[PDB]
């Protein structure tokens, strides 16, 4: 893989989010975007008006004004979306190199990328070492995602499908906590109210 | 301990795991 | 010696065929470098053939990591030794005692970044003293074999070199003991039998303005390798069944 | 060594020679400390160009 | 080994750099370019901070 | 019995208050030694006039009506002031100026056997009145550093130098092994040039060393 | 260093980089930082807790 | 005789090196003294005692 | 989630999609990796994955030549079929494959 | 434990392999927890904790 | 020497056809057919090129220029 | 034992002394630990390992460069080819394998 | 107080034949150092020295063969022989031969003496001997140089050596052997700061110590002559 031609057109990519594996982030949305090609407009969350555009590389500039902005939901274009045929297009790898510019047309990136997974290899380990609820960390607001709710004899919420999911929506819009809720925990709460930093906001028994 | 070069056995369980000199 | 220590350094230097331990205790006859006789107690020896115990120490030889190996005698003339007891001292075993290396002064402190990550400083003291000085014993082999063209050669008749360049060969041309040479010196001559150079026009003429008879012999004369200089001590040669000798053989 | 030397260097004790006294600026530290009249490490106030 | 061809290798080795590798040859950076300083010894010695 | 023997040449770029200087070939190990020497000798003994205390009409802790600027910030624009004295041992000045505008090095008086290389040097400015400022100011030399903390007190510094240096790095004549190529950097104050500073220093130290040695020719 | 290179280029990052390099391996060696035996600390508490 | 680096010594966790030091130090100062006592050669009782 | 335990990438893609595979990918090295305290940038892995879903089945023919269930490289029958859909005649349907490294 | 025109304060310690282990140089906390205290526990080829 | 080359990355865009275009330019002077047009401070055609390109006076079109000059100059040679 | 034994000599409970510059002659702030440590010099010595050639003798069977004393570069493997190819650097590689 | 004071040589306490204690008493602020450790680098360094250079041997080849007659190897002969301290007056090399012969130990005072040969330590073992009948006779080579001269550097010019019976051995020019520096206070009548100079060295009694001191201060004023005049 080389780049063979700067672009192709496509204009499918990928959606960027701080990663949360069910407790805190563990890796901000500013590490995951930077350095890379937007794949579409870019709007506040009430379409104010169009703050970067479809084509701009974010630089550490453009990283700064969406931090500003605080808008968490960046569709951004990625290496696999590529249209061009034997090859990859200079904007949708990204900008990434020992240099800051932008890729050059022309640069071997598969083998760079071979070797860059290979250095770590030698920090791993062939053969390991040996080896009840919720509890939210900052303070924000209950939004509950993809489940089925049901008010029980006590009044608390109690969820019914397996499939639910917790986020923490603070003052600005952003997420910084989601969690995964088992089928079958309580609620004190529901989606829609506020909580404070610390507390307590769902229990379930784990076995 | 750190700066990996051979790694550390002996630890409480959950550290990610040295990887010492 | 090791200036810290466990107390099992000596039964390895003893245990160890590289020291001598005397076989019969009783009084040195003889100190030599070369060997020590040692003169047996009457309590030890048996009745007949009285004799007395010779212990030839092996001298400067070549070992197998291409190392030296020297016994050194550790007692006096006439000195009352004991049976089971040091009477010559091998390499890296001092009196007794395994000294794989030295004890020197040390000290832990960064010193601009010249003992980096494991990197040693060493001072010059340590170099001029000659402490950690080593030996290296090499062996170089010279073969004159039977070639299909004929048979090859060791005579100092040599082409192409300079008679001063070849005048640390003898009359038949293996370097003289204890002559030092560096790279590229001729420790052994030897020729091969060659022919039919088939040379091409501008060689035959310059041939022919300067009357320069081309040798039939190729040179392969054993010379010193590449960046190592050192002195000869000893020199052999085995030479096949009755086919005549060299001079020097 | 050289994180140690930069780390040795920049660091401040609660007290050593010459403690919260003043200085036009970078040079003077080093008039200071070469000739042995400040220490290394001292909590000061000095006149810097950035 | 004349005294005068140490001069020339001065003159060639100047805007001539070399290439270093290690034997664990992991990312393109296991092999660097450098500029040559002559050195008296038979070791290369190599910046810290590579 | 041959030595070397070196000879200077020739650098500086800061026109006049900072200047390096190299000088080649030395022998082994002549470097670090004369480097060192020469610095200890540049910075802890240098003929050189400066402050070290100064009369107030105002008052180390206090305020002036009408200067934002504080008092230990004034006694640091002191400091740094270029003061070179003729055969007067202890000179001593005085500030008369008011008005609305800064009180610069030129705006002191002018005596006999004073100078001062910087007049525009900030001594301290003055904020919108009549307001009172005037004072005396002496002036002592040393061989050396002092600090008044040891004893209004002012730091003195004596020694026309404000940094200096010496960077020790391998040199090669045509056949040599490791020789050394002493690079020296310093700065002044202005009075004095480092070209002459680095000369008068090791002066010191020739006027130090003249005593024990002779047959320094052939 | 990296603001440095993020600000001025790489001009003066290699420059600063060298010097860095130079003035930490001097006041390394002129810390005279060691280990001795008794750096090491051993609280009297440890019985007291292994007991 | 040898500078070695003390950051040798914590990450590779070997602090036998530096009780081997601390203890040759100690044979050598009592081998200095001994020494001491040859040159100022004072008799076989002093010597013999210590 | 019908039920319980680990899942094989092949059938993730051929439900869920192409960019969820690669997301899985990604994220999965990318603990593993975080875990020991390296740090990769995705980008890397994203080229990785484009080289690994490279070939895809075909499916339905159409007008072209290609066989019901032959296996060729997504880009080729990319610009061919896509030549073949800017003329009239009808383009070849294709299914991602995922083929190991 | 340090006095400045005062009776007692603390601060971070000066202790050499206290910076070697904080200003990242060389180790970290395992080591110099193992270098003064009690190491851990180990486990048989079972892979059985002691 | 040349210690960062980043100059002559910034004048020439894609810090490959700047090693192209100067290994080029190091060819037409080191077999000598021209000459420097920045003075020579003892260093091999390698930096003098990249001196020269770091100047902007040297990229490819010039020297393409150049040597579109000199074929018509050698058809002015055919007499 | 070591504190009592370093008692009988006159040598501090440390094993730590101070220690000058040999270059300034000032002080060594923070004192340090000096002492006799028995060290070995193994037999991988820089004459032994230090090789080098321009042009030598070649294989017969494949023309490549190992002969004899080692002699050939340190044999320039599919990771360094691969370390030439994330550079941006191809006629060196061509050079390499082919010139 | 205007500049400027310098110190002097003051009581030279000597103590063994070997070594001794130097002293100079007026010293400025801080001058004790910046002197004492010049003195210290420049004595180290540069002193004349009259190392055993080339040593012909009755009937060897070369250095790894064994005299019959002689428990010590040649080279351990030879390493001995570099460790003979001797000083000249008028020459700057010198040729001594050494006979000695029946069961004994061979001391330093065996050789023939010379003119400007001035022995300082006559019992330094060289060798022992073993047999009644046993000879040793060889020539002694001595130079007067400056440092450390190894002796495969001295293998360039080489001059035909042809002689293979000499052997090399390495120079260890240097009288000094351990050179200290302490800086006391000194209180003259009425000065708070001046301060003494002790210079304890170590000697193999080879040059006295007042040359010594006189002229590593010579090649240091010597080195400042890039500026320098008498005044
Ligand atoms: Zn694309």
């Amino acid at each position: 893989l080389v780049v063979t031609e700067d672009d192709c057109g496509t204009h499918e990519g990928i959606m960027m989010t701080p990663v949360i594996e069910g407790g805190d982030v563990k890796e901000p949305l500013r590490d995951r975007v930077l350095g890379r090609v937007t794949a579409e407009d870019v709007l506040k969350p009430g379409t104010a008006d169009i703050l970067v555009p479809r084509n701009t590389l974010l630089h550490e500039q453009w990283c700064d004004l969406l931090e500003e902005n605080s808008v968490d939901a960046v569709k951004v274009r990625s290496v696999v979306s590529c249209d061009t045929d034997f090859g990859v297009c200079a904007h949708c790898y990204g900008r990434d190199l020992a240099r800051g510019h932008i890729i050059n047309k022309g640069e071997a990136i598969g083998v760079i990328a071979a070797q860059s997974i290979g250095e770590p290899g030698t920090q791993l380990t062939m053969r390991t070492f040996h080896i009840s609820s919720i509890q939210v960390k900052n303070k924000g607001s209950i939004k509950l995602s993809n489940v089925k709710s049901v008010v029980n004899s006590s009044g608390k919420l109690v969820i019914t499908s397996r499939n639910t999911e917790l986020k923490l929506i603070d003052e600005f819009g952003r997420t910084k906590e989601s969690y995964k809720v088992p089928y079958g925990a309580v609620l004190a709460k529901g989606d829609g109210e506020q909580v404070a930093g610390g507390e307590t906001v769902a229990n379930w028994d784990p076995h | 301990g750190g700066a990996g070069h051979v790694p550390e056995y002996f630890v409480g369980i959950g550290t990610p795991i040295s990887f010492y000199g | 010696k090791p200036l810290v220590g466990t107390g099992m350094e000596r039964a390895v230097a003893v245990d160890s065929g590289v020291t001598a331990v005397a076989k019969r205790g009783g009084v040195v006859q003889y100190v030599d470098a070369s060997r020590i006789v040692i003169k047996v107690n009457e309590d030890e020896m048996y009745p007949g053939e009285a004799g007395i115990d010779i212990y030839n120490l092996t001298k400067y030889t070549r070992s197998n990591q291409n190392t030296c190996i020297n016994q050194m005698p550790c007692v006096s003339l006439g000195e009352p030794v004991e049976r089971g007891d040091v009477l010559a001292d091998g390499p890296s075993t001092d009196l007794g005692e395994l000294a794989l290396g030295q004890n020197m002064r040390v000290a832990f402190m960064p010193w601009n970044g010249y003992n980096f990550e494991d990197s040693i400083l060493v001072s010059e003291r340590v170099v001029q003293e000659d402490r950690f000085t080593t030996i290296h014993i090499q062996e170089l082999a010279c073969v004159s074999r039977d070639t299909k063209l004929g048979p090859e050669e060791i005579t100092a008749d040599i082409p192409n070199v300079g008679e001063a360049a070849l005048s640390k060969l003898d009359e038949s041309g293996i370097v003289y003991i204890g002559a030092e040479v560096t790279g590229g010196d001729i420790l052994v001559g030897k020729v091969t039998p060659k022919g039919e150079t088939q040379l091409t026009p501008e060689e035959k003429l310059l041939r022919a303005i300067f009357g320069e008879k081309a040798s039939d012999v190729k040179d392969s004369s054993l010379r010193v390798p590449n960046g190592v200089s050192g002195t000869v001590i000893d020199v052999q040669v085995f030479t096949r069944d009755g086919v005549e000798k060299d001079k020097r053989a | 060594d050289v994180v140690l030397g930069l780390y040795y260097m920049t660091r401040d004790c609660v007290n050593a020679k010459g403690e919260g006294m003043v200085l036009t600026g970078p040079k003077e530290a080093e008039r200071l400390y070469r000739s042995g009249l400040a220490s290394l490490h001292a909590r000061v106030k000095v006149r810097i160009t950035e | 080994e004349e005294a005068v061809v140490w001069d020339i290798l001065d003159e060639v080795i100047r805007e001539h750099p070399v290439l270093l590798n290690r034997a664990p040859t992991l990312h393109r950076l296991g092999i660097q370019a450098f500029e040559p300083v002559l050195i008296e010894g038979k070791a290369i010695q190599l910046h810290p901070l590579v | 019995t041959e030595f070397l023997k070196p000879r200077l040449v020739d650098i500086e770029q800061v026109s006049s208050t900072h200047a390096k200087v190299t000088l080649e070939p030395l022998e082994r190990g002549f470097g670090h030694t004369l480097g060192n020497a020469l610095r200890r000798i540049l910075l802890s003994s240098m003929p050189g006039c400066a402050v070290t205390e100064v009369e107030i009409d105002g008052v180390e802790y206090s305020t002036k009506e009408g200067v934002q600027e504080d008092i230990l910030e004034i006694l640091l624009n002191l400091k740094g002031l270029a003061v070179r004295v003729q055969g007067k041992d202890e000179v001593i000045l005085t500030l008369n100026k008011s008005g609305i505008g800064p009180v610069t090095a030129a705006d002191i008086t002018h005596d006999g056997d004073v100078e001062i290389v910087k007049p525009q040097h900030v001594i301290c400015h003055l904020t919108d009145e009549n307001a009172s400022i005037s004072m005396r100011i002496k002036v002592q030399r040393g061989r050396g550093y002092v600090p008044a903390s040891t004893r209004l007190l002012v730091d003195a510094c004596y020694s026309p130098v404000e940094r200096i240096a010496y960077n020790v790095e391998a040199a090669r004549v045509e056949q040599r092994t490791d020789l050394d190529k002493l690079v020296i950097e310093m700065e002044t104050n202005g009075t004095i040039d480092p070209e002459e500073a680095i000369r008068r220093a090791a002066t010191i130290l020739a006027e130090q060393l003249e005593a024990f040695v002779d047959l320094e020719v052939l | 260093l990296n603001t440095c290179y993020r600000i001025l280029g790489l001009k003066p990052t290699v420059i600063f980089a060298d010097q860095i390099m130079y003035t930490g391996f001097a006041y390394a060696a002129r810390s005279g930082a060691s280990v001795g035996i008794d750096d090491m600390v051993i609280p009297e508490k440890k019985h007291e807790i292994i007991s | 005789d040898i500078v070695l680096n003390p950051l040798g010594v914590p990450s590779r966790m070997n602090i036998g090196q530096i009780l081997e030091t601390h203890l040759g130090m100690a044979a050598k100062g009592i081998g200095d003294k001994i020494n001491a006592m040859l040159k100022q050669q004072q008799e076989v009782a002093k010597l013999r005692e210590f | 989630v019908i039920s319980d335990g680990p899942e094989a990438p092949h059938d993730i893609l051929r439900l869920r999609g192409v960019h969820a595979v690669t997301r899985y990918i990604v994220n999965e090295v990318q603990d593993v990796y975080r875990l020991q305290g390296v740090k990769i940038n995705d980008k890397h892995i994203e080229v990785i994955v484009r080289q690994m879903l490279r070939k895809a089945t075909i499916v339905n023919a159409g007008s072209s030549d290609f066989l019901e269930g032959e296996q060729v490289e997504y880009s080729r029958v990319k610009i061919a079929n896509r030549e073949l859909e800017a003329n009239g005649k009808v383009g070849a349907t294709y299914s991602r494959d995922l083929l190991g490294i | 434990v340090i006095n400045r025109d005062g009776q007692e304060e603390k601060q971070v310690s000066f202790n050499s392999i206290y910076m070697m282990a904080d200003s990242g140089a060389r180790g970290s906390a395992a080591q110099i927890r193992q270098l003064a205290g009690m190491r851990g526990l180990m486990a048989k080829p079972d892979g059985s904790i002691i | 020497a040349r210690v960062t080359v980043q100059d002559a990355v910034e004048k020439i865009g894609n810090r490959f056809d700047l090693v192209l275009v100067a290994a080029r330019r190091a060819r037409q002077m080191q077999v000598g057919g021209k000459d420097p047009l920045v003075p020579e401070e003892n260093d091999k055609t390698t930096v003098i090129a990249l001196r020269e390109i770091e100047e902007g006076l040297i990229n490819n079109q010039i020297l393409d220029v150049r040597e579109r000059q000199e074929q018509q100059e050698q058809e002015a040679a055919e007499l | 034992e070591i504190k009592e034994l370093l008692k009988l000599g006159d040598l501090p409970t440390s094993g730590q002394i101070r220690l000058y510059d040999g270059r300034t002659g000032e002080q060594f702030e923070r004192p340090v630990t000096v002492g006799y440590m028995y060290m070995l010099k193994l037999n991988h010595l820089v004459d032994d390992k230090m090789h080098a050639r321009s042009t030598g003798s070649y294989s017969l069977v494949t023309q490549q460069p190992l002969g004899g004393a080692q002699f050939g570069g340190q044999r320039f493997g599919e990771m360094e080819v691969w370390a030439l190819e994330a550079y941006g650097a191809a006629y060196t590689l061509q050079e390499m394998l082919t010139v």
